[PDB]
Order: C-alpha cells, then structure tokens, then sequence
C-alpha cells in the first residue's frame, strides 16, 4: 500500500528554520511530482510548493518564495521542505501528497505534521478539577499550555463511555486551554474514583488529577 | 488566482438521502481540471474524483461528479453513514491549484436538547489569581446554540470562549463548553455565577447557577 510518512514538525521561532521530512513507500517515489500543502488552523487548504520527479522543477507559492525549499531524495525516498525565515502566519498542519502521472492531480495525501511558529516557550498545562455537586457530570481543566496538543484519558482508559474532550481554545496570552469531561451515574459520585491522566509531550508534563465532590 | 466557492457551508441530511453539492469557481477551470477530496477531522484529504467526473479508483459507485467552466457538482446518491464529512473541491486547471474552503455533510437527527451544568473554579486555580467558571452543553442537536454568562444578573462580554466537539459517532450529537475567564479580585466581589442556555430543543432558556462560597 501507499504510505506517505511526515515529520520534523513542532514548535519554532520566528526568524527560524524548520525542516520537514515525508518518507515515501508502496510506490515508485522517483517516477512522481511531488507536493506540499498546508491547512492554518481552523481555516482553508493552501498549496506550498511541489517538486518534479527527478527533482529538477520546483515551484513555490507566493507567500513562501525565497523562504521554502523543496527537495527530494530518490534515493532515500523521502521528500523535504526547507523552512527558513518562518513567520507566524506560516503556523499550520503540512501535508505531503503525490501528483498522479498521468492525470495531473493529487491522488493521495499524508497525515500531516503541526507546524507552530511563535516566540513563546514551551509550557505545561496547569491540570485543575471541574468537581460534580441521575446523571453527574465532571471534568478537568488543562489551562494555559503551549503549544499543542496534549491527550486526555479517563481512568488509565478504563472510562470511555460518555467523555467528550473539547477541542482546545487559544487565549488572548497566545497559551492554549481545553476541558474534558464525563457524564456518569450520580450514585456512583461516592464510591467510584475518578481520575485524569493528563500528558503534554512537548514540556514533558504528566498530571494525574483525581476529581471529587467538593464540601 | 481562482476562487472557488462552495454551497452550502453545511449540509444536514440522514443515510440514505440524496447529497448534492456546489463549487462554483470566479473562472471558467481549464478542461474540467476539478477535484473533489473528502476529510474527517484529524485526518488527511481523500481524493474522489478527478477530471471534474471521474471517479478515482477504489471511490464506491455512489460518488459522482459533473459541470464544466465555472459550475461544478458533487452528487452522492444515498449516503452512508462514512459518507459525513467535509469536502473540498480544487482547481489544478490553471496554477496554483487552489480549493474551496468546504461543505460539511453532517448527520440530521431529531432534536435533542442539552443537558446543562456549571462549575465552579478549584480553590487550587484561585491561589494562581485567576478564576476559570465553565459551562457544559452535554449532547445535543443542532449544532447552533446560545450562551450567556451572568455575574449578579450582569451580562458577561468579552470574558469568555467557546468549543464544540466533533458529530458524535454513536448518538449524531453535539457537545459545548464554554469557559469565563475572570482575575480571583472581581470573582471574589460577586455571589451567583450563572450560565443560561438557549436551543430549538428547550421550550425557554435553561439557567444553570451557583453562589461563591457555598457548598
Ligand atoms: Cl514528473
């Protein structure tokens, strides 16, 4: 099968460089122009720029000329994107995708990698309980982290049933906010422990956060 | 540069019904070069057809497209429930390719109205000078629905954000949450913090309340 495999995303400053990576297999990589397509968040698809099979055409969009740099290595299979001079409106998810040979559109495209470009730190989520006074409902507040994403889960994945994980705010501070939450039997408030397990991967925070009727 | 434009933004339909959606571009596209891609959130654009009528490969019978110059249809004949997603439609007839900013097919259910809750901020956020106070709309259907924060019967603006989970897998619903951001100094100098709910599900407006500082 198919596979277009991106990384090198991540959080960097303005004025920096950055360079993403997609690993081609299941086809042969050579014998395919090649592109890079970006989605701001929140918003439309923008092409970025594509690239000939054997490398020797390359073409940018306007808003990165002179800043982006397509590349391709036939050899390793693995398609580049050369990010200097980055800005903030260059913040987005890139994907890679492949050009069909013989009718000139893409036909299939990677997963695609977050790209963050901010003069921010990174920073941990304070973790703090949305406490519960038929059905009860109770959460945590992850505030105040940058940048995305961080994963929620419920019982070390045990509590499923009845979570919905919001998608995430960004504050007027530039620092990221979500909520979590669960509805379950009032009854078993008392007796059933209830715990977040939240992780923030880039500031390498783990938060397990047990919520409890407050008296 | 082409502009493509597309209609609705979102389309409310059940499986088993007809989906007809519009692209029409700001000039006529060069030989039908026209794509349709399909997107569920969080992951990458699938190509549909090509060729303004050609169905990609491995693309189900049930998929079709048609027009040329500047008015362009994606037809669906009888959705399944994979079928609800966002779709795009893309120019690559003259450079740069450019896309439509997208229709949302979305499930259409009956009317369910939110059940809501309030909660209070953690007395481990109030030690941090801010207070947090969020309001859950727990599944509900449609999408649209109205919130309004009041501090002693003042009207709140300009304090809080909103974020609404994705199409539920299981129920077609929808969820809320909304979060009012105050400093602990003007959450201290109020007693009742309440959220009030308006949707097509509810006869008259639902309050959810509850005083600082009592258990
Ligand atoms: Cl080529």
């Amino acid at each position: 099968e198919v596979q277009l495999l991106e990384s090198g995303g991540g959080l960097v400053q303005p004025g920096g460089s950055l360079r993403l990576s997609c690993a081609a297999s299941g086809f042969t990589f050579s014998s395919y122009a090649m592109s890079w397509v970006r989605q701001a968040p929140g918003k439309g698809l923008e092409w970025v720029s594509a690239i000939s099979g054997s490398g020797g055409s390359t073409y940018y969009a306007d808003s990165v000329k002179g800043r982006f740099t397509i590349s391709r290595d036939n050899s390793k299979n693995t398609l580049y994107l050369q990010m200097n001079s980055l800005r903030a409106e260059d913040t987005a998810v890139y994907y890679c995708a492949k050009y069909d040979g013989i009718y000139g559109e893409l036909d299939f495209w990677g997963q695609g990698t977050l790209v963050t470009v901010s003069s921010a730190s990174t920073k941990g989520p304070s973790v703090f309980p949305l406490a519960p006074s038929g059905t009860a409902a109770l959460g945590c507040l992850v505030k105040d982290y940058f940048p995305e994403p961080v994963t929620v889960s419920w019982n070390s994945g045990a509590l499923t049933s009845g979570v919905h994980t919001f998608p995430a705010v960004l504050q007027s501070s530039g620092l990221y906010s979500l909520s979590s939450v669960v509805t379950v039997p009032s009854s078993s408030l008392g007796t059933q422990t209830y715990i977040c397990n939240v992780n923030h991967k880039p500031s390498n925070t783990k938060v397990d956060k047990k919520v409890e009727p407050k008296s | 540069e082409i502009v493509l434009t597309q209609s609705p933004g979102t389309l409310s339909l059940s499986p088993g019904e007809r989906a007809t959606l519009s692209c029409r571009a700001s000039q006529s596209v060069s030989s039908s070069y026209l794509a349709w891609y399909q997107q569920k959130p969080g992951q990458a654009p699938r190509l549909l057809i090509y060729g303004a009528s050609s169905r990609a490969t491995g693309i189900p019978d049930r998929f079709s497209g048609s027009g040329s110059g500047t008015d362009f249809t994606l037809t669906i004949s009888r959705l399944e429930p994979e079928d609800f997603a966002v779709y795009y439609c893309q120019q690559y007839g003259s450079s740069p390719l450019t896309f439509g900013q997208g229709t949302k097919v979305e499930i259409k259910r009956t009317v369910a109205a939110p059940s809501v809750f309030i909660f209070p901020p953690s007395d481990e956020q109030l030690k941090s000078g801010t207070a947090s106070v969020v309001c859950l709309l727990n599944n509900f259907y449609p999408r649209e629905a109205k919130v309004q924060w009041k501090v002693d019967n003042a009207l709140q603006s300009g304090n809080s954000q909103e974020s609404v989970t994705e199409q539920d897998s299981k129920d077609s619903t929808y969820s809320l949450s909304s979060t009012l951001t105050l400093s602990k100094a003007d959450y201290e100098k109020h007693k009742v913090y309440a959220c009030e709910v308006t949707h097509q599900g509810l006869s008259s407006p639902v309050t959810k309340s509850f005083n600082r500082g009592e258990c």
